[PDB]
Protein backbone atom coordinates (compact mmCIF):
# COMPACT_ATOMS: atom_id res chain seq x y z
CA UNK A 1 0.00 0.00 0.00
CA UNK A 2 0.98 3.67 0.21
CA UNK A 3 3.90 4.89 2.28
CA UNK A 4 3.19 7.53 4.95
CA UNK A 5 3.90 8.76 8.49
CA UNK A 6 2.59 5.52 10.02
CA UNK A 7 4.83 3.00 8.18
CA UNK A 8 7.94 5.21 8.07
CA UNK A 9 10.28 2.75 9.82
CA UNK A 10 9.77 0.16 7.04
CA UNK A 11 12.28 2.25 5.00
CA UNK A 12 15.11 1.15 7.32
CA UNK A 13 14.36 -2.56 7.66
CA UNK A 14 16.36 -5.20 5.80
CA UNK A 15 14.13 -5.56 2.71
CA UNK A 16 15.86 -3.84 -0.20
CA UNK A 17 13.86 -0.89 -1.48
CA UNK A 18 14.40 2.13 -3.75
CA UNK A 19 12.80 5.53 -3.91
CA UNK A 20 12.40 6.82 -7.49
CA UNK A 21 11.96 10.56 -8.07
CA UNK A 22 11.26 11.78 -11.66
CA UNK A 23 10.89 15.55 -10.99
CA UNK A 24 14.25 16.46 -12.58
CA UNK A 25 14.08 14.11 -15.60
CA UNK A 26 12.61 16.60 -18.10
CA UNK A 27 13.95 20.10 -17.42
CA UNK A 28 13.31 23.15 -19.59
CA UNK A 29 14.06 26.82 -19.73
CA UNK A 30 11.12 28.71 -21.25
CA UNK A 31 12.10 31.62 -23.54
CA UNK A 32 10.83 33.93 -26.31
CA UNK A 33 11.14 33.41 -30.06
CA UNK A 34 12.09 36.19 -32.47
CA UNK A 35 8.42 36.33 -33.49
CA UNK A 36 7.69 36.84 -29.79
CA UNK A 37 6.21 33.39 -29.18
CA UNK A 38 7.42 31.12 -26.39
CA UNK A 39 9.63 28.05 -26.76
CA UNK A 40 11.21 25.63 -24.32
CA UNK A 41 14.84 24.57 -24.57
CA UNK A 42 15.62 21.36 -22.69
CA UNK A 43 18.64 20.96 -20.43
CA UNK A 44 20.06 17.73 -19.08
CA UNK A 45 18.11 15.94 -16.39
CA UNK A 46 18.40 12.97 -14.09
CA UNK A 47 16.49 10.15 -12.43
CA UNK A 48 17.00 10.20 -8.65
CA UNK A 49 16.94 6.55 -7.46
CA UNK A 50 17.85 6.16 -3.83
CA UNK A 51 18.30 3.31 -1.36
CA UNK A 52 17.17 5.02 1.89
CA UNK A 53 18.84 2.40 4.13
CA UNK A 54 22.32 2.41 2.58
CA UNK A 55 22.46 5.87 1.00
CA UNK A 56 23.34 4.41 -2.40
CA UNK A 57 22.18 6.79 -5.12
CA UNK A 58 21.80 5.66 -8.76
CA UNK A 59 21.88 8.99 -10.61
CA UNK A 60 20.87 8.23 -14.20
CA UNK A 61 21.69 11.28 -16.26
CA UNK A 62 19.13 12.11 -18.95
CA UNK A 63 20.81 13.81 -21.88
CA UNK A 64 18.80 16.32 -23.90
CA UNK A 65 19.32 14.23 -27.06
CA UNK A 66 16.75 11.78 -25.60
CA UNK A 67 14.02 14.27 -26.42
CA UNK A 68 15.01 15.05 -30.04
CA UNK A 69 11.98 14.78 -32.31
CA UNK A 70 9.71 13.39 -29.60
CA UNK A 71 6.23 14.67 -28.78
CA UNK A 72 4.43 14.98 -25.45
CA UNK A 73 7.73 15.04 -23.56
CA UNK A 74 6.31 15.34 -20.04
CA UNK A 75 4.42 12.11 -20.69
CA UNK A 76 7.42 10.51 -22.36
CA UNK A 77 9.57 11.53 -19.37
CA UNK A 78 7.54 9.26 -17.08
CA UNK A 79 7.94 6.28 -19.46
CA UNK A 80 11.66 7.02 -20.02
CA UNK A 81 12.10 7.05 -16.20
CA UNK A 82 10.35 3.69 -15.94
CA UNK A 83 12.44 2.19 -18.80
CA UNK A 84 15.67 3.28 -17.08
CA UNK A 85 14.60 2.06 -13.62
CA UNK A 86 13.66 -1.32 -15.11
CA UNK A 87 17.03 -1.45 -16.93
CA UNK A 88 18.76 -0.63 -13.63
CA UNK A 89 17.02 -3.46 -11.81
CA UNK A 90 17.79 -5.95 -14.58
CA UNK A 91 21.45 -4.90 -14.35
CA UNK A 92 21.67 -5.69 -10.63
CA UNK A 93 22.42 -9.19 -9.34
CA UNK A 94 19.30 -10.94 -8.12
CA UNK A 95 20.26 -10.59 -4.44
CA UNK A 96 20.59 -6.82 -4.98
CA UNK A 97 17.28 -6.27 -6.70
CA UNK A 98 14.69 -4.42 -4.62
CA UNK A 99 11.58 -6.01 -3.24
CA UNK A 100 9.82 -2.62 -3.40
CA UNK A 101 10.07 0.55 -5.48
CA UNK A 102 8.41 3.64 -4.02
CA UNK A 103 7.64 6.42 -6.55
CA UNK A 104 7.54 9.94 -5.18
CA UNK A 105 4.83 10.91 -7.71
CA UNK A 106 1.76 8.80 -8.38
CA UNK A 107 1.86 9.39 -12.11
CA UNK A 108 4.84 7.01 -12.22
CA UNK A 109 2.78 4.03 -11.00
CA UNK A 110 1.44 2.74 -14.31
CA UNK A 111 4.57 3.47 -16.38
CA UNK A 112 6.76 1.63 -13.84
CA UNK A 113 4.28 -1.18 -13.34
CA UNK A 114 4.14 -1.88 -17.10
CA UNK A 115 7.93 -1.77 -17.47
CA UNK A 116 8.31 -4.14 -14.50
CA UNK A 117 5.86 -6.82 -15.63
CA UNK A 118 8.81 -9.23 -15.72
CA UNK A 119 9.21 -8.64 -11.96
CA UNK A 120 5.82 -9.65 -10.53
CA UNK A 121 7.33 -9.97 -7.06
CA UNK A 122 8.65 -6.36 -6.89
CA UNK A 123 6.00 -4.16 -5.31
CA UNK A 124 5.48 -0.71 -6.84
CA UNK A 125 4.18 1.72 -4.21
CA UNK A 126 3.14 5.37 -4.05
CA UNK A 127 3.67 7.60 -1.06
CA UNK A 128 1.64 10.19 0.85
CA UNK A 129 4.86 11.93 1.95
CA UNK A 130 5.83 15.17 0.19
CA UNK A 131 9.51 14.27 -0.06
CA UNK A 132 11.96 17.00 -1.07
CA UNK A 133 14.01 15.06 -3.63
CA UNK A 134 13.37 17.67 -6.30
CA UNK A 135 16.04 19.68 -4.51
CA UNK A 136 18.73 17.12 -5.42
CA UNK A 137 19.87 19.47 -8.16
CA UNK A 138 20.69 21.96 -5.37
CA UNK A 139 23.59 19.68 -4.37
CA UNK A 140 26.48 21.21 -6.31
CA UNK A 141 28.32 18.01 -7.21
CA UNK A 142 25.14 16.37 -8.53
CA UNK A 143 24.13 19.44 -10.51
CA UNK A 144 27.65 19.67 -11.98
CA UNK A 145 27.79 16.11 -13.28
CA UNK A 146 24.33 16.39 -14.83
CA UNK A 147 25.07 19.67 -16.62
CA UNK A 148 28.47 18.53 -17.91
CA UNK A 149 27.21 15.22 -19.37
CA UNK A 150 27.62 14.83 -23.14
CA UNK A 151 25.84 11.47 -23.43
CA UNK A 152 23.62 9.22 -21.32
CA UNK A 153 25.46 8.24 -18.19
CA UNK A 154 24.92 6.54 -14.79
CA UNK A 155 26.81 7.98 -11.81
CA UNK A 156 26.90 6.28 -8.41
CA UNK A 157 27.02 8.21 -5.15
CA UNK A 158 26.42 7.67 -1.47
CA UNK A 159 24.13 10.54 -0.53
CA UNK A 160 24.99 10.03 3.18
CA UNK A 161 28.79 10.49 2.77
CA UNK A 162 30.26 8.59 5.78
CA UNK A 163 27.39 9.31 8.14
CA UNK A 164 26.43 5.68 8.63
CA UNK A 165 29.73 5.16 10.49
CA UNK A 166 28.28 7.24 13.31
CA UNK A 167 24.46 7.40 12.96
CA UNK A 168 21.61 5.08 12.02
CA UNK A 169 19.87 4.98 8.64
CA UNK A 170 16.77 6.48 10.21
CA UNK A 171 18.85 9.38 11.51
CA UNK A 172 20.76 9.73 8.22
CA UNK A 173 17.57 9.89 6.20
CA UNK A 174 16.10 12.50 8.57
CA UNK A 175 19.22 14.64 8.17
CA UNK A 176 19.07 14.24 4.39
CA UNK A 177 15.39 15.19 4.13
CA UNK A 178 15.96 18.18 6.43
CA UNK A 179 18.83 19.42 4.29
CA UNK A 180 16.88 19.01 1.05
CA UNK A 181 13.70 20.52 2.49
CA UNK A 182 15.78 23.58 3.42
CA UNK A 183 17.44 23.81 0.02
CA UNK A 184 13.97 23.55 -1.56
CA UNK A 185 12.27 26.33 0.42
CA UNK A 186 15.16 28.81 0.33
CA UNK A 187 18.20 27.54 -1.57
CA UNK A 188 20.39 30.59 -1.04
CA UNK A 189 19.97 30.61 2.73
CA UNK A 190 20.40 26.85 3.02
CA UNK A 191 23.63 27.07 1.02
CA UNK A 192 24.88 29.96 3.17
CA UNK A 193 24.38 27.86 6.30
CA UNK A 194 26.39 24.94 4.93
CA UNK A 195 29.41 27.07 3.95
CA UNK A 196 29.57 29.93 6.46
CA UNK A 197 32.67 28.62 8.31
CA UNK A 198 35.47 28.32 5.70
CA UNK A 199 37.39 25.83 7.87
CA UNK A 200 34.88 22.97 7.26
CA UNK A 201 35.45 21.45 3.83
CA UNK A 202 33.75 18.96 1.54
CA UNK A 203 35.97 15.95 0.97
CA UNK A 204 36.65 15.23 -2.71
CA UNK A 205 34.70 11.94 -2.31
CA UNK A 206 31.77 13.55 -0.45
CA UNK A 207 28.78 15.71 -1.24
CA UNK A 208 28.33 17.50 2.09
CA UNK A 209 30.78 19.20 4.48
CA UNK A 210 32.82 17.32 7.09
CA UNK A 211 30.92 18.36 10.25
CA UNK A 212 31.68 17.00 13.67
CA UNK A 213 28.73 15.63 15.60
CA UNK A 214 28.35 18.94 17.47
CA UNK A 215 28.49 20.97 14.27
CA UNK A 216 25.74 18.86 12.66
CA UNK A 217 23.47 19.65 15.61
CA UNK A 218 24.04 23.39 15.11
CA UNK A 219 23.62 23.06 11.34
CA UNK A 220 20.43 21.00 11.67
CA UNK A 221 19.05 23.60 14.09
CA UNK A 222 19.77 26.36 11.59
CA UNK A 223 17.96 24.40 8.84
CA UNK A 224 14.87 23.96 11.06
CA UNK A 225 14.76 27.69 11.82
CA UNK A 226 14.93 28.39 8.06
CA UNK A 227 12.06 26.04 7.21
CA UNK A 228 9.75 27.44 9.91
CA UNK A 229 10.46 31.06 8.99
CA UNK A 230 10.03 30.62 5.22
CA UNK A 231 6.73 29.13 6.33
CA UNK A 232 6.13 32.34 8.27
CA UNK A 233 7.65 34.57 5.56
CA UNK A 234 5.16 32.74 3.31
CA UNK A 235 1.94 32.60 5.35
CA UNK A 236 2.98 35.52 7.61
CA UNK A 237 2.97 34.07 11.16
CA UNK B 1 -42.43 -20.40 -33.70
CA UNK B 2 -41.45 -22.64 -30.76
CA UNK B 3 -42.66 -23.35 -27.27
CA UNK B 4 -41.01 -23.94 -23.82
CA UNK B 5 -43.76 -25.57 -21.66
CA UNK B 6 -43.92 -25.62 -17.83
CA UNK B 7 -45.15 -28.70 -15.87
CA UNK B 8 -46.47 -26.28 -13.23
CA UNK B 9 -45.72 -23.16 -11.18
CA UNK B 10 -45.67 -24.18 -7.50
CA UNK B 11 -44.03 -21.03 -6.10
CA UNK B 12 -44.76 -17.37 -6.76
CA UNK B 13 -42.16 -16.11 -9.21
CA UNK B 14 -41.45 -13.41 -11.77
CA UNK B 15 -40.62 -15.11 -15.04
CA UNK B 16 -38.75 -13.32 -17.78
CA UNK B 17 -38.31 -14.33 -21.41
CA UNK B 18 -35.71 -12.17 -23.14
CA UNK B 19 -36.65 -8.55 -22.25
CA UNK B 20 -40.24 -9.46 -21.27
CA UNK B 21 -41.51 -10.55 -17.86
CA UNK B 22 -44.68 -11.50 -16.01
CA UNK B 23 -45.77 -12.41 -12.53
CA UNK B 24 -47.01 -15.91 -11.73
CA UNK B 25 -48.85 -16.60 -8.49
CA UNK B 26 -48.27 -19.62 -6.27
CA UNK B 27 -49.91 -22.66 -7.95
CA UNK B 28 -51.34 -20.47 -10.73
CA UNK B 29 -52.17 -22.60 -13.81
CA UNK B 30 -49.23 -21.46 -15.92
CA UNK B 31 -47.93 -24.04 -18.43
CA UNK B 32 -45.40 -22.18 -20.53
CA UNK B 33 -44.39 -19.77 -23.24
CA UNK B 34 -45.34 -20.09 -26.91
CA UNK B 35 -44.64 -18.21 -30.16
CA UNK B 36 -40.96 -17.90 -29.34
CA UNK B 37 -39.14 -16.52 -32.40
CA UNK B 38 -36.95 -19.08 -34.07
CA UNK B 39 -33.48 -18.07 -35.18
CA UNK B 40 -32.21 -16.26 -32.07
CA UNK B 41 -30.89 -17.43 -28.72
CA UNK B 42 -33.23 -16.76 -25.82
CA UNK B 43 -33.03 -16.57 -22.06
CA UNK B 44 -35.72 -17.60 -19.62
CA UNK B 45 -35.15 -16.30 -16.12
CA UNK B 46 -36.60 -16.33 -12.70
CA UNK B 47 -36.85 -14.23 -9.56
CA UNK B 48 -38.75 -15.85 -6.70
CA UNK B 49 -41.31 -13.66 -4.99
CA UNK B 50 -39.90 -14.52 -1.57
CA UNK B 51 -36.13 -14.31 -2.16
CA UNK B 52 -35.31 -11.50 -4.54
CA UNK B 53 -31.79 -12.86 -4.02
CA UNK B 54 -30.64 -15.09 -6.85
CA UNK B 55 -31.89 -14.07 -10.23
CA UNK B 56 -31.17 -17.11 -12.37
CA UNK B 57 -32.02 -18.42 -15.81
CA UNK B 58 -31.30 -20.51 -18.88
CA UNK B 59 -29.87 -19.59 -22.29
CA UNK B 60 -31.23 -21.84 -25.05
CA UNK B 61 -31.95 -22.18 -28.78
CA UNK B 62 -35.16 -23.99 -29.76
CA UNK B 63 -33.46 -25.33 -32.88
CA UNK B 64 -31.23 -27.47 -30.64
CA UNK B 65 -34.04 -29.42 -29.00
CA UNK B 66 -37.30 -29.38 -27.12
CA UNK B 67 -36.83 -27.63 -23.71
CA UNK B 68 -39.28 -27.18 -20.78
CA UNK B 69 -39.26 -26.03 -17.10
CA UNK B 70 -40.23 -28.01 -13.93
CA UNK B 71 -39.97 -26.83 -10.32
CA UNK B 72 -37.59 -29.00 -8.26
CA UNK B 73 -38.82 -28.80 -4.63
CA UNK B 74 -35.52 -30.26 -3.35
CA UNK B 75 -33.11 -27.77 -4.98
CA UNK B 76 -35.82 -25.11 -4.82
CA UNK B 77 -35.64 -23.77 -8.33
CA UNK B 78 -37.22 -23.85 -11.75
CA UNK B 79 -34.98 -26.13 -13.84
CA UNK B 80 -34.76 -26.31 -17.60
CA UNK B 81 -34.81 -29.85 -19.01
CA UNK B 82 -34.66 -31.51 -22.48
CA UNK B 83 -37.36 -34.04 -23.68
CA UNK B 84 -35.96 -36.84 -25.95
CA UNK B 85 -39.45 -38.00 -26.97
CA UNK B 86 -40.64 -35.70 -29.74
CA UNK B 87 -44.36 -36.71 -30.00
CA UNK B 88 -44.83 -36.98 -26.19
CA UNK B 89 -43.68 -33.29 -26.05
CA UNK B 90 -45.79 -32.21 -29.07
CA UNK B 91 -48.67 -34.04 -27.20
CA UNK B 92 -47.96 -32.06 -23.99
CA UNK B 93 -47.65 -28.65 -25.82
CA UNK B 94 -50.72 -29.21 -28.02
CA UNK B 95 -52.95 -30.28 -25.01
CA UNK B 96 -51.67 -27.06 -23.18
CA UNK B 97 -52.13 -24.74 -26.24
CA UNK B 98 -55.70 -26.13 -26.46
CA UNK B 99 -56.42 -25.29 -22.83
CA UNK B 100 -54.81 -21.86 -23.53
CA UNK B 101 -52.58 -22.20 -20.47
CA UNK B 102 -49.58 -20.51 -22.16
CA UNK B 103 -48.42 -16.92 -22.52
CA UNK B 104 -47.44 -15.64 -25.96
CA UNK B 105 -43.92 -14.33 -26.55
CA UNK B 106 -45.11 -10.74 -26.89
CA UNK B 107 -43.04 -9.41 -29.77
CA UNK B 108 -44.07 -6.18 -31.46
CA UNK B 109 -43.57 -6.75 -35.18
CA UNK B 110 -41.84 -3.36 -35.59
CA UNK B 111 -39.49 -4.25 -32.72
CA UNK B 112 -35.97 -5.51 -33.53
CA UNK B 113 -34.63 -5.06 -29.98
CA UNK B 114 -33.91 -8.73 -29.28
CA UNK B 115 -32.21 -9.29 -32.64
CA UNK B 116 -30.05 -6.22 -32.05
CA UNK B 117 -28.97 -7.31 -28.57
CA UNK B 118 -28.18 -10.89 -29.67
CA UNK B 119 -26.97 -10.31 -33.26
CA UNK B 120 -23.59 -12.05 -32.72
CA UNK B 121 -24.54 -14.29 -29.79
CA UNK B 122 -24.42 -17.99 -30.68
CA UNK B 123 -25.27 -20.95 -28.46
CA UNK B 124 -22.03 -22.71 -29.34
CA UNK B 125 -20.00 -19.82 -27.89
CA UNK B 126 -22.25 -19.51 -24.84
CA UNK B 127 -21.70 -23.20 -24.11
CA UNK B 128 -17.92 -22.59 -24.07
CA UNK B 129 -18.23 -19.69 -21.63
CA UNK B 130 -20.71 -21.65 -19.43
CA UNK B 131 -19.25 -25.15 -19.28
CA UNK B 132 -21.76 -27.99 -18.88
CA UNK B 133 -21.65 -30.24 -21.90
CA UNK B 134 -24.37 -32.68 -20.79
CA UNK B 135 -27.00 -30.00 -21.51
CA UNK B 136 -27.85 -28.06 -24.68
CA UNK B 137 -28.86 -25.02 -22.58
CA UNK B 138 -26.81 -22.88 -20.15
CA UNK B 139 -27.51 -21.86 -16.54
CA UNK B 140 -26.40 -18.48 -15.26
CA UNK B 141 -27.13 -16.65 -12.01
CA UNK B 142 -26.36 -13.46 -10.09
CA UNK B 143 -23.61 -15.00 -7.94
CA UNK B 144 -21.42 -16.84 -10.51
CA UNK B 145 -17.89 -15.51 -10.75
CA UNK B 146 -15.61 -15.34 -13.76
CA UNK B 147 -12.34 -17.15 -14.47
CA UNK B 148 -10.48 -13.85 -14.05
CA UNK B 149 -12.34 -13.13 -10.80
CA UNK B 150 -11.25 -16.56 -9.50
CA UNK B 151 -7.61 -15.71 -10.28
CA UNK B 152 -7.49 -12.61 -8.03
CA UNK B 153 -13.39 -20.48 -6.39
CA UNK B 154 -15.44 -23.41 -7.80
CA UNK B 155 -14.39 -23.78 -11.47
CA UNK B 156 -17.36 -25.98 -12.45
CA UNK B 157 -19.66 -22.99 -11.84
CA UNK B 158 -17.48 -20.29 -13.47
CA UNK B 159 -18.08 -17.94 -16.40
CA UNK B 160 -15.08 -18.63 -18.66
CA UNK B 161 -14.96 -15.28 -20.41
CA UNK B 162 -11.80 -14.33 -22.30
CA UNK B 163 -9.35 -12.74 -19.90
CA UNK B 164 -8.46 -9.15 -20.77
CA UNK B 165 -5.92 -7.36 -18.62
CA UNK B 166 -4.30 -4.12 -19.78
CA UNK B 167 -1.25 -4.41 -17.51
CA UNK B 168 -0.30 -7.93 -18.59
CA UNK B 169 2.41 -9.46 -20.73
CA UNK B 170 -0.22 -10.64 -23.25
CA UNK B 171 -1.13 -6.97 -23.70
CA UNK B 172 2.27 -5.25 -23.74
CA UNK B 173 4.99 -6.10 -26.27
CA UNK B 174 8.47 -6.07 -24.69
CA UNK B 175 10.06 -2.87 -25.98
CA UNK B 176 6.72 -1.25 -26.87
CA UNK B 177 5.61 -0.71 -23.26
CA UNK B 178 4.50 2.92 -23.61
CA UNK B 179 3.31 2.39 -27.18
CA UNK B 180 1.09 -0.60 -26.37
CA UNK B 181 -0.28 0.73 -23.07
CA UNK B 182 -1.38 4.02 -24.58
CA UNK B 183 -2.59 2.51 -27.93
CA UNK B 184 -4.03 -0.97 -27.47
CA UNK B 185 -4.39 -1.77 -31.22
CA UNK B 186 -1.74 -4.52 -30.99
CA UNK B 187 -3.67 -6.30 -28.24
CA UNK B 188 -7.07 -5.74 -29.93
CA UNK B 189 -6.26 -6.68 -33.49
CA UNK B 190 -3.36 -9.16 -33.26
CA UNK B 191 -3.75 -10.78 -29.85
CA UNK B 192 -7.52 -10.81 -29.47
CA UNK B 193 -9.19 -10.48 -32.88
CA UNK B 194 -6.69 -12.46 -34.97
CA UNK B 195 -5.40 -14.75 -32.21
CA UNK B 196 -8.14 -15.53 -29.70
CA UNK B 197 -11.51 -14.60 -31.20
CA UNK B 198 -10.52 -15.14 -34.87
CA UNK B 199 -13.07 -12.52 -36.05
CA UNK B 200 -14.99 -9.51 -34.74
CA UNK B 201 -18.28 -11.44 -34.78
CA UNK B 202 -17.12 -13.78 -31.97
CA UNK B 203 -15.73 -10.76 -30.10
CA UNK B 204 -19.04 -8.94 -30.42
CA UNK B 205 -20.89 -12.07 -29.35
CA UNK B 206 -19.01 -12.34 -26.07
CA UNK B 207 -19.45 -8.60 -25.48
CA UNK B 208 -23.21 -8.92 -26.02
CA UNK B 209 -23.52 -12.00 -23.81
CA UNK B 210 -21.61 -10.37 -20.97
CA UNK B 211 -23.92 -7.34 -21.16
CA UNK B 212 -27.02 -9.49 -21.11
CA UNK B 213 -25.81 -11.46 -18.08
CA UNK B 214 -25.08 -8.18 -16.30
CA UNK B 215 -28.53 -6.83 -17.12
CA UNK B 216 -30.69 -9.86 -16.48
CA UNK B 217 -28.87 -11.34 -13.47
CA UNK B 218 -26.90 -8.39 -12.08
CA UNK B 219 -23.79 -10.49 -12.59
CA UNK B 220 -20.89 -8.26 -11.52
CA UNK B 221 -18.13 -10.18 -13.30
CA UNK B 222 -20.09 -10.02 -16.52
CA UNK B 223 -20.45 -6.24 -16.17
CA UNK B 224 -16.69 -6.03 -15.66
CA UNK B 225 -16.17 -8.10 -18.83
CA UNK B 226 -18.57 -5.99 -20.95
CA UNK B 227 -16.80 -2.79 -19.91
CA UNK B 228 -13.36 -4.29 -20.49
CA UNK B 229 -14.25 -5.32 -24.05
CA UNK B 230 -15.60 -1.87 -24.83
CA UNK B 231 -12.54 -0.20 -23.37
CA UNK B 232 -10.18 -2.35 -25.41
CA UNK B 233 -11.81 -1.13 -28.63
CA UNK B 234 -12.13 2.52 -27.64
CA UNK B 235 -8.49 2.65 -26.46
CA UNK B 236 -7.21 1.32 -29.80
CA UNK B 237 -6.25 4.00 -32.35
CA UNK B 238 -6.62 1.47 -35.19
CA UNK B 239 -9.95 -0.36 -35.42
CA UNK B 240 -11.53 -1.70 -38.63
CA UNK B 241 -14.12 0.78 -39.85
CA UNK B 242 -16.84 -1.86 -39.89
CA UNK B 243 -16.22 -2.78 -36.28
CA UNK B 244 -16.61 0.83 -35.12
CA UNK B 245 -19.88 1.40 -36.92
CA UNK B 246 -21.22 -1.89 -35.61
CA UNK B 247 -20.02 -1.21 -32.04
CA UNK B 248 -22.00 2.03 -32.09
CA UNK B 249 -25.18 0.12 -32.98
CA UNK B 250 -24.50 -2.59 -30.39
CA UNK B 251 -23.91 -0.21 -27.48
CA UNK B 252 -26.88 1.93 -28.56
CA UNK B 253 -29.36 -0.90 -28.09
CA UNK B 254 -27.74 -1.98 -24.81
CA UNK B 255 -28.04 1.47 -23.28
CA UNK B 256 -31.52 1.80 -24.76
CA UNK B 257 -32.68 -1.43 -23.07
CA UNK B 258 -31.05 -0.91 -19.66
CA UNK B 259 -33.43 -0.13 -16.78
CA UNK B 260 -33.25 3.60 -16.09
CA UNK B 261 -32.92 2.78 -12.38
CA UNK B 262 -29.97 0.36 -12.70
CA UNK B 263 -27.54 2.82 -14.33
CA UNK B 264 -25.81 3.50 -11.00
CA UNK B 265 -24.29 0.00 -10.68
CA UNK B 266 -24.25 -1.47 -14.20
CA UNK B 267 -22.49 1.50 -15.87
CA UNK B 268 -18.87 2.36 -15.11
CA UNK B 269 -18.24 6.12 -15.09
CA UNK B 270 -14.56 5.94 -15.92
CA UNK B 271 -14.97 3.60 -18.87
CA UNK B 272 -17.86 5.52 -20.47
CA UNK B 273 -16.30 8.98 -20.01
CA UNK B 274 -12.99 7.81 -21.47
CA UNK B 275 -14.75 6.04 -24.35
CA UNK B 276 -17.11 8.84 -25.37
CA UNK B 277 -14.88 11.87 -24.69
CA UNK B 278 -11.15 11.04 -24.30
CA UNK B 279 -10.29 7.93 -26.31
CA UNK B 280 -9.24 7.58 -29.92
CA UNK B 281 -12.84 6.73 -30.75
CA UNK B 282 -14.43 9.70 -28.93
CA UNK B 283 -15.94 10.66 -32.31
CA UNK B 284 -16.89 7.23 -33.70
CA UNK B 285 -19.89 6.46 -31.41
CA UNK B 286 -22.47 9.05 -32.41
CA UNK B 287 -25.58 6.98 -31.73
CA UNK B 288 -24.26 5.67 -28.40
CA UNK B 289 -23.05 9.11 -27.28
CA UNK B 290 -26.35 10.73 -28.25
CA UNK B 291 -28.45 8.28 -26.27
CA UNK B 292 -26.06 8.30 -23.29
CA UNK B 293 -26.20 12.11 -23.08
CA UNK B 294 -30.04 12.34 -23.32
CA UNK B 295 -30.63 9.46 -20.87
CA UNK B 296 -27.68 9.42 -18.41
CA UNK B 297 -26.06 12.89 -18.37
CA UNK B 298 -25.55 12.60 -14.59
CA UNK B 299 -23.05 9.76 -15.03
CA UNK B 300 -21.14 12.02 -17.42
O1 LIG C 1 -42.20 -36.18 -17.68
C1 LIG C 1 -41.40 -35.51 -18.61
C2 LIG C 1 -42.18 -34.35 -19.18
C3 LIG C 1 -43.07 -33.70 -18.37
C4 LIG C 1 -43.69 -32.54 -18.79
C5 LIG C 1 -43.40 -32.03 -20.04
O2 LIG C 1 -43.96 -30.83 -20.31
C6 LIG C 1 -43.72 -29.89 -19.32
F1 LIG C 1 -43.29 -28.88 -20.00
F2 LIG C 1 -44.91 -29.45 -18.94
C7 LIG C 1 -42.53 -32.68 -20.90
C8 LIG C 1 -41.91 -33.86 -20.48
Amino acid sequence: GAMNSSNYAELFNNDIKLFVDDTNVYRVTVHKTFEGNVATKAINGCIFTLNPKTGHLFLKIIHTSVWAGQKRLSQLAKWKTAEEVSALVRSLPKEEQPKQIIVTRKAMLDPLEVHMLDFPNIAIRPTELRLPFSAAMSIDKLSDVVMKATEPQMVLFNIYDDWLDRISSYTAFSRLTLLLRALKTNEESAKMILLSDPTITIKSYHLWPSFTDEQWITIESQMRDLILTEYGRKYNV
Amino acid sequence: MNTVPFTSAPIEVTIGIDQYSFNVKENQPFHGIKDIPIGHVHVIHFQHADNSSMRYGYWFDCRMGNFYIQYDPKDGLYKMMEERDGAKFENIVHNFKERQMMVSYPKIDEDDTWYNLTEFVQMDKIRKIVRKDENQFSYVDSSMTTVQENELSDPAHSLNYTVINFKSREAIRPGHEMEDFLDKSYYLNTVMLQGIFKNSSNYFGELQFAFLNAMFFGNYGSSLQWHAMIELICSSATVPKHMLDKLDEILYYQIKTLPEQYSDILLNERVWNICLYSSFQKNSLHNTEKIMENKYPELL
